[PDB]
């Protein structure tokens, strides 16, 4: 039923500046999650944030990253500075719910973006 | 009906405390995680037991707040009612809001360290929670009764937003009791400064 | 914090047999762990959630169950479409992290 | 009217006898109406769940009835007039009879006693519950009977001053 | 002091009688005292205007009489006072019933009944005004009636106890 | 428990009659039983120091009783129940009557009196102090006499209410 | 008199409201643009609803006025029984004072922006006037009655300054009630911080 | 006895008030210079009226009091019940207290300057110590009664600090009077900021 | 009745510095005015001062000039710095008073001084 | 804010005719205009005030009234000794301002 | 029954430095006190420390005297900057009480050291 | 702030005489004198405190008295052993001083 979908280029240097388009559908009421998948590799988790610009990140990206929401827009951006041969990776968005009430509680990512490639060449 | 003395017969009143809306709040209980208070027909807050938080800083900006006028002065001052009836809220580091643009979001974290040790953020915060809901939560919370003093739920946050008016209430009646308990008794337990 | 490990890295059966793909973690799990499904090529597809609920669209070949440290997906059995790769995935507060992913494969 | 009430209204009356909950008042229920005698009790008392509640009902008829509000609820009538409507010993000593596990009264159902001739009425008085639901008879027949027998007092009472006067 | 003063006294019995309102105290008036039953009555009145003044006048004759402030008000005095010499409930619920336009007592009249003989006086009830002036007694002389069937009632209950005593 | 009390407990009554004071609870003395009519008395009155410390005793019993608290005093319970326990006129009564310099109580005895047979007694009063001393019963040998009226009062009353009924 | 069931006459007492004024503080008002308050036979407080100001800034400097002690004590202590009881007071710009040399004069803005949007400043500073100066201020304000929530002047100024005493009274009896109405419920509808 | 109508012995109660220290704290007094709350039957505070002074600095690093929860909650609760029972406490400059390792001291300079001028530090202090110790604390400042607001004594510092529990009566018998009294009341006579 | 009267000087550069002693009735009971009048031109307001030093400013002078108040002998002094050409012009020191309450209000100057003349040559 | 404009810049009667010298606001006058007569080498002299009030000791040839935006002063007869220069005066909280000047001259 | 003790040494310059252990029995119960006595001259007073660390100081040596306490040793050390020709004294090392109740009150230094002689030779 | 005096710089009487060392003070004093005495290479020791008390290990040869700003030490027979320097103790909140010392000297 519902699609998201961004935007981004290869970049070899500056800062990785991915764009992620929310379909429009209940924008409030998700996690929006921010995953990498470099060749090789499994699923790495870069960050999340809500709509109150409220986040948390990877540690390991702490000084290089910073995710932002623009509501006014169902649209928030990943921000990724100093990018490097490291971050050769396939980039997806994706929705995330987490039902924290009562027991057993759960969480899941279900709609996805297709996946930005990103090279630094 | 069970004819006392012979003569009377034993009959029943329950009262309608929903035509109550007009003037004075009332809260309600759906389930053990979603506690509401309603300020008429049209908005309410939504209190409720978490595992998730929103809010993942520790700024809750009151000054903004008040120099912008955005928020329902209603919403606002139940918020207040709430955060002033908690004892010796010692701890601040335990409250976060983000009022920007009217909205009202305010989190407090129930995390323990030490449980054993009770009598810090928790038990303050549910021993008031219980008050602004009495009647509705006391499923709400683990080891009902027992103490006065050792308030403790699974949950680790108690969250308070804004929301629409929905009917809400399938747990218990609505009443205007909690709100009106905390109403009065506004200052106590309080520490110097 | 915690992380997840799953054991069976490379996991080989004809299709039409059944399999299992484990999952640990370091300390008793917080909330259950979600089950993604991912094809060299595509994106990862929620499988599982919360230990055992299978979503929507997934098909009734894929169950589990889990609790404390310990978790599994099974596959009842293995229709030639699933020979892909499997991974774990937990989150805390505000945190989250991934296994290394398994894969499975058919054999001849 | 003749209750005196400790509310923003002077006159209470709608029909002769004593405060009347009607339709919307009641749950599940039509017209309920009590005698003046009974009502007229509360005139006194410092320690009566029902009474607490017919002053928030009766504040909250006028209220809407005569000022009017043009946005939100206005809820500073509420709180500048609840020391006045309300005994707050009774909240108070429900929440601590809550805590403490033994029956105490959620404001939701009243008991009262009702003659099988003349009609008269007595107080309704709060249903007490505990672990989520309401007790039976049982447990408070004594109660009740207590109450049966007040009524029989204040009906001797009355014929006693009647022969008088 | 058979009145049992909710003050800071302990005698407030100047003469044998009611308490007394002297020269000083009214209005245009010289002295003006009430039995003792009519002042009794307000030892357990939560719901009297006539008697929460009768608590500050004597309070302050009190407080000029036996303590010394050397300067200023030393306003301390009835703000640690008050919420023992007046009922709160008295002074919101006028201001409630002045906002939702209906009368309601400032605390400046009041009218009381005096029997032509014996002397016998009721406690004096609050002039009621609305619309910046007195109501007029049609307004509420269904009120003054009710106070003279009171005080013919109790004549009546005493002569009964004194036959049977 | 047919004293209503405005507390926690719903049952105050441990024995048939009024309620008892133990040997842990009195100052050298052992166990000192009321009649229900004396402490029934309380149920509504608004000014009297010897009821106020009953609740805050009951309020005790209970709270020791049934609810544990596993460190500390857990001061809050008080803190939160003594709007409910306590009429706090009394106390800022005695303590205005302290500055004033007359006659005050600072709630440690209390003088009642016992019938020669029957048994029956009143409600105590608190012995008042002064200067750092009991007053002697010389000082207030009228108001001993007044509460020994008024037993006789209730006494012949009751017997009349046997008589007609 | 009337003669009420043909025996007995009805008969007024009216009391002097002056005798108190060593104890307690007695309010009145003059026309509709003055109110008095007086702390004795000596001084005491006017307050005033004017159509210009005396203090053209935003300042009001407490802390100063109580690291001096150049004031009355008790006309600090109504100036802050004032100012404490006004609700959700959450625009503070609004108020501006000149505590300088011990004098006292206090200026509460009253001026909308937006009127029809009820319950920002004046709402809030007019019913705590009409407390302070009870059954004197009935003709001060416009629409008496009418709601309790939306109460509005011509006026654009609260102003109140320390005075001396003299009769003062014209429009109300001196009475001890605004004061007294205003000394209880002083901690109600305080948003938090 | 005295057979009152030659009928009624007159008889006498006196109340065990210590069976309620398991509830409510008690206080009592040592002579005239040692004042006691007890909070059960371990710990306590000590007041006393002393020439000497143990803080000899101006900070009472409140703030840091809480940051930290190393302080008894009750004890910490009757400290802040006291201190905030003083009215018109304008002069913060006479408190100065150690919150530091859990441990409480308070201190409150009563000193002049005028005594004649009074009702500034001294007063307050002192009225609110007469209630917390009331029964016991006639003896402990001088000229009892008189006045009710020019409340002096010899004694320049009143001095609080956190003590074991011993018996510690010696003048007057336990009561929770005192404690309670300034329960109720708690906030009356508070300047503005 | 009254008299206002000040002192000042021409003065070519610096600051104008013009001074105005109140009479003795009731200083602390109206708004003190000062007002200009250059050659060729109608009247200007300068500013007002009360007894608080509560000011208000002809906006066009703001960067310019400053209104002092000294209670403790009845004089107030005009100050107004880079005094230059356009400032050439006779400056007076009156006594208003605005009648603020009911309806109709009003406002007005009575006492007035003389009239002082600088220049600027 | 709000500023006063006065038509009437040059008005010539002989002495003895009646004249009047209008005033108009560009907002609706906040309080009322108050009227200054002024002299070549005097100081000011508050003429009206308040639309209407004469004050003291100005004679009964002046008078005047406005409302709204529009006020107007009157002379009644223009005696010789008033052919001088009129001011509009206006305050609103902490401002205020004057109008242009008007004048009177006599001619033969 | 108890003994007071410290330690220190000639200092011609930098700082005094001088140290006092203080014996088992109630630590906080009294007031610290370092005195002086330099040759030819009468006892004077240094300056006196309480187990809160609360102080006082002989005005003349404010500048140059801070006075520690570190309670977890019962050890409180006396420091004085700048040591110079006029310190050369014999230096002790006090218990005092003050009993600041009713009338009559009192105070002396009861214990003893035995005395440190320093000079800056 | 306060200051003591004591006048008796050098007092001489033979061993086994009575003799007083007076102490005057600048301001009544707050509290009460000490005295110490010194021995020419030990240490001071408390002989009176409060003016008049003789603590413990003092013999009854050393006593006192004082008020106001005048205080007294007197040693009611002088033993040999008592010949040396004797000085005045005041103190008042967080500040104290010392009298300039006595001496006692034998004679021949
Ligand atoms: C003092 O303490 C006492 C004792 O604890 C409290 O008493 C309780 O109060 C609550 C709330 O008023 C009562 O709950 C209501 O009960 C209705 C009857 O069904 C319920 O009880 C039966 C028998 O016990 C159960 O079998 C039902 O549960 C099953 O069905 C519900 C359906 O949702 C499921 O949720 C359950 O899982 C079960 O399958 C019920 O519990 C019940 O109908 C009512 O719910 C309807 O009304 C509410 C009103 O808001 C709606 O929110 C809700 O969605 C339902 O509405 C439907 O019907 C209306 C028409 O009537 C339509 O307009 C709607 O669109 C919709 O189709 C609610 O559950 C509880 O029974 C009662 N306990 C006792 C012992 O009496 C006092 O409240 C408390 N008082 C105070 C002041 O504190
Ligand atoms: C309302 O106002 C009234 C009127 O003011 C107050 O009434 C007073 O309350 C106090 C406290 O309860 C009473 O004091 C107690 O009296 C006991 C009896 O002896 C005392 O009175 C006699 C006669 O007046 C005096 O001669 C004694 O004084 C002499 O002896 C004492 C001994 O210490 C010396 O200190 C004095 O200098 C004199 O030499 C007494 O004043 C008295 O025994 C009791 O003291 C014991 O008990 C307390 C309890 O904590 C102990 O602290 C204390 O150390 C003593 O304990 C010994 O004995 C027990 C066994 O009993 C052992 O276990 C201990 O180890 C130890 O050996 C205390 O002094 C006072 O008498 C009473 N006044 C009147 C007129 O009745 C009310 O309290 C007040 N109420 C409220 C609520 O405010
Ligand atoms: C929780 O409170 C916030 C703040 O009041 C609510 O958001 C606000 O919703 C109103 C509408 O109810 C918005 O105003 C209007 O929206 C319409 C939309 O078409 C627009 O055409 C109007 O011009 C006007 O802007 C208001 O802007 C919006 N403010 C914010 C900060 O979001 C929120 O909806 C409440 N929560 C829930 C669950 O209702
Ligand atoms: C409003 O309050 C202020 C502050 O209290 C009042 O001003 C003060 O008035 C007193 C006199 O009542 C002045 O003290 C004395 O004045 C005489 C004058 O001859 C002088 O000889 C004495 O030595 C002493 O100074 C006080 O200084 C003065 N303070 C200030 C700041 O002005 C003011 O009068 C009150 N308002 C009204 C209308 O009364
Ligand atoms: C006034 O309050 C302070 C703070 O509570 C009291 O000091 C504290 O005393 C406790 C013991 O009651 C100390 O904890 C334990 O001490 C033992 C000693 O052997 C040690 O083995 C344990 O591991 C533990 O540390 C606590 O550290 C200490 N804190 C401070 C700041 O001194 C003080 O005693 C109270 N005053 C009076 C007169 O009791």
């Amino acid at each position: 039923q519902l699609q998201e979908s961004g935007a981004g280029l290869l970049k070899p240097s500056e800062t990785l500046s991915l764009s992620c388009t929310v379909d429009g559908e209940s924008f409030n009421g998700f996690f929006w999650t921010w995953i990498r998948q470099p060749p090789g590799k499994g699923l790495e988790w870069i960050g999340e944030i809500n709509h109150l610009a409220s986040t948390g990140y990877n540690p390991s990206l702490k000084s290089r990253v910073t995710i932002s929401v623009d509501t006014s827009k169902n649209q928030f951006s990943l921000k990724l500075t100093s990018v490097t041969a490291a971050d050769t990776a396939v980039y997806y968005c994706a929705r995330g719910y987490s039902y924290g009430f009562a027991w057993p509680n759960y969480h899941y990512l279900d709609v996805w973006g297709k996946g930005t490639t990103v090279t630094v060449s | 009906t069970s004819l006392y003395k012979g003569v009377y017969e034993l009959q029943t009143l329950e009262l309608n405390m929903e035509t109550l809306n007009m003037t004075m709040p009332l809260s309600c209980t759906k389930n053990n995680s979603h506690h509401y208070i309603m300020v008429g027909n049209e908005t309410g807050l939504e209190l409720t037991l978490t595992n998730t938080s929103i809010i993942n800083h520790k700024f809750c900006n009151l000054s903004d707040a008040h120099k912008k006028n955005l928020y329902d002065h209603a919403l606002m001052s139940i918020i207040s009612t709430f955060h002033l009836s908690i004892p010796n809220f010692n701890q601040y580091e335990a409250m976060s809001c983000d009022f920007n643009g009217g909205k009202i979001s305010v989190q407090y974290n129930l995390s323990h360290s030490a449980a054993n040790h009770c009598g810090t953020v928790a038990n303050g915060v549910l021993q008031t929670f219980m008050r602004m809901a009495w009647g509705g939560s006391y499923i709400a919370l683990d080891s009902g009764c027992g103490n006065w003093d050792c308030i403790m739920t699974s949950y680790q946050y108690l969250i308070i937003q804004n929301t629409t008016w929905e009917d809400h209430c399938q747990f218990s009646r609505p009443s205007p009791i909690g709100y009106l308990g905390l109403l009065s008794q506004r200052t106590r337990d309080i520490y110097i400064s | 914090e915690t992380t997840l490990t799953q054991s069976p890295a490379t996991l080989s059966l004809s299709p039409g047999e059944r399999a299992t793909l484990s999952c640990r973690a370091s300390q008793s799990v917080s909330s259950y762990l979600a089950w993604y499904q991912h094809k060299p090529g595509q994106a990862p597809r929620l499988l599982i959630y919360g230990a055992s609920k299978r979503a929507t669209g997934i098909p009734s070949r894929f169950s589990g169950s889990g609790s404390g440290t310990d978790f599994s997906l099974t596959i009842s059995s293995l229709e030639p479409e699933d020979f892909a790769v499997y991974y774990c995935q937990h989150r805390s507060d505000w945190r989250t992290t991934f296994g290394q992913g398994t894969r499975l494969e058919i054999k001849k | 009217g003749t209750f005196t009430w400790t509310l923003s209204d002077s006159e209470g009356k709608d029909t002769p006898g004593g405060y009347c909950l009607t339709r919307w008042m009641l749950i599940e229920a039509e017209l309920k109406c009590f005698g003046n005698t009974a009502v007229a009790k509360c005139n006194e008392k410092h320690d009566e769940e029902f009474c607490d509640m017919l002053r928030l009902f009766d504040f909250n008829k006028q209220a809407i009835q005569r000022l009017k509000a043009p946005a939100q609820m206005s809820i500073q009538l509420i709180n500048k007039a609840v020391n006045a409507l309300i005994n707050d010993q009774l909240i108070m000593k429900n929440h601590l009879r809550d805590i403490m596990c033994i029956p105490y009264c959620n404001y939701s159902k009243y008991w009262y006693l009702n003659h099988t001739t003349t009609g008269r009425t007595s107080l309704p008085k709060c249903w007490l519950v505990s672990n989520g639901s309401y007790l039976n008879e049982t447990h408070f027949s004594d109660d009740i009977e207590q109450q049966a027998d007040n009524m029989i007092t204040e009906m001797l009472q009355k014929e006693y001053m009647e022969r008088q006067g």
